[PDB]
């Protein structure tokens, strides 16, 4: 076969170990699901600069002013907040970030909110989105982008172990930490599924093609996703690429894709599969699971084990000035904090 | 031909 004895021996008991993982795992995360609020309020944050935006609000650097501990708030305008599945999403981001733990994972430390806005406090990440790291060098090497893509083929085992979909998988949602390793964040759009969900959400480029053609989908778009992900990280622009996205819809569907020239044979087979159109040919969504992902030939190399306990030297490690640094992010018009003397929307966020 | 930046998710299309 491809693996002598001692080889195939040691990968099952691997197996083994990570179903016993995730049972423990899963066992955590249902207590913490089950009795989940108002940790802090605005007052005890000093706020230093914004980081990110988006519709709904902002992500900015706020310096806990009891402690001087420095964090990213993301703050949501409660009417903003306007739409059905934009509610219920926000409702979802905030009850599993509660709930999850993992190494690739951002930490949730505060959630609150007020007249009109809602909040959540996390683990500041100084090291910058993947996204810009990626569009300023061009493309990651293979080893670069294979270092980063085991990472979340660990993390969305771990979710999907706890019937969590994640759906939303891009660079500019992977922060970079001060060892060189992934942190996802933005919870937006993750959901927890027992079988299909329905919702027409994510970004464009990113796209399972059942979410497109509006069938009930399942968890296998995350793999989709990561296919999407691996080769926008080697080539430095996605696989289904045009202005509006009508067009990128089209060419998802079309059941094809082309790489570039340089794509080793290894990483193209890869992407085959997971950039699959067929559900019941996609890797991630066989009989075997992620351990096809896991033992495909592209990721012959990678120690599973040691990603996970973090004891691989990362290809990259961002530069960072000391405390509350900000340079590896870009920069974004400021706008004050108004919070209105009425409260707005307190009948629907009631749960957050 | 495609888009650059920043690219903005979805929550019902
Ligand atoms: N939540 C994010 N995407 C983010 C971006 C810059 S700092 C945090």
């Amino acid at each position: 076969g491809h693996m002598g004895n001692a080889a195939a021996a040691k990968k099952g008991s691997e197996q083994e170990s990570v179903k016993e993982f995730l049972a423990k795992a899963k066992e955590e995360f249902l207590k913490k699901w089950e009795s989940p609020q108002n940790t802090a309020q605005l007052d005890h944050f000093d706020r230093i600069k914004t980081l990110g935006t988006g519709s709904f609000g902002r992500v900015m650097l706020v310096k806990h002013k009891e402690t001087g501990n420095h964090y990213a708030m993301k703050i949501l305008d409660k009417q903003k907040v306007v739409k059905l599945k934009q509610i219920e999403h926000t409702l979802n981001e905030k009850r599993i970030l509660q709930a999850v733990n993992f190494p690739f994972l951002v930490k949730l430390e505060f959630s609150f909110k007020d007249n009109s806005n809602l909040y959540m406090v996390m683990e500041y990440v100084p090291g910058g989105e993947m996204f810009s790291h990626l569009r300023r060098i061009g493309r990651f090497s293979e080893p670069h982008a294979r270092f980063y893509a085991a990472q979340i083929v660990l993390t969305f085992e771990y979710l999907h172990s706890l019937d969590l979909i994640y759906r939303d998988l891009k660079p500019e949602n992977l922060l970079i930490d001060q060892q060189g390793y992934i942190q996802v964040t933005d919870f937006g759009f993750a959901k927890r599924v027992k079988g299909r969900t329905w919702t027409l959400c994510g970004t464009p480029e990113y796209l399972a093609p059942e979410i497109i053609l509006s069938k009930g989908y399942n968890k296998a778009v995350d793999w989709w996703a990561l296919g999407v992900l691996i080769y926008e990280m080697a080539a430095g622009y996605p696989p289904f690429f045009a202005d509006q996205p009508i067009q990128i819809y089209e060419k998802i569907v079309s059941g094809k894709v082309r790489f570039p020239s340089h794509f080793s044979s290894d990483l193209k087979d890869l992407l085959r599969n997971l950039l699959q159109v067929d559900l019941t040919k996609r890797f991630g969504n066989l009989k075997n699971g992620v351990n096809d992902i896991k033992n495909h030939k592209w990721f012959a190399t990678t120690d599973w084990i040691a990603i996970y306990q973090r004891k691989v030297e990362a290809p990259f490690i961002p530069k960072f000035k000391g405390p509350g640094d900000t340079s590896n992010f870009d920069d974004y018009e400021e706008e004050e904090i108004r919070v209105s003397i009425n409260e707005k929307c307190g009948k629907e966020f009631t749960e957050f | 031909a495609g888009r650059t930046g920043r690219r903005q998710a979805i929550h019902d299309i």
